[PDB]
């Protein structure tokens, strides 16, 4: 409906190549008012 | 030949209809896109 939802969380690991079996729910971190018809993503690292 | 431009005059001694006027409009667009703002919600003292 034109709203972004990001929803995120947090927690420390010792994991060394794989994700955690278990289980979490993530909470609303922010809802922003973007208005647009979404296709296709990227991510930005460092370097 | 004339340049496209010109002032205004308006001076303190003008009377009523040379005087300048200050204009705003409040363009808006209504039901495409999502929205952003409202007027103002009212509230009441905390009844229990
Ligand atoms: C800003 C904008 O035009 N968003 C469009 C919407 O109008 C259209 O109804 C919908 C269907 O593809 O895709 C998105």
């Amino acid at each position: 409906d034109g709203y972004f939802k990001i929803y995120s969380k947090h927690t420390p690991i010792n994991l060394v190549r794989d994700l955690p079996q278990g289980f979490s729910a993530l909470e609303p971190l922010v809802d922003l008012p973007i208005g647009i018809n979404i296709t296709r993503f990227q991510t930005l690292l460092a370097l | 030949c004339y340049f496209p431009l010109q002032s205004y005059g308006f001076q303190p001694t003008y009377g009523v209809g040379y005087q300048p006027y200050r204009v705003v409009v409040l363009s808006f667009e209504l039901l495409h896109a999502p929205a952003t703002v409202c007027g103002p919600k009212k509230s009441t003292n905390l009844v229990k």
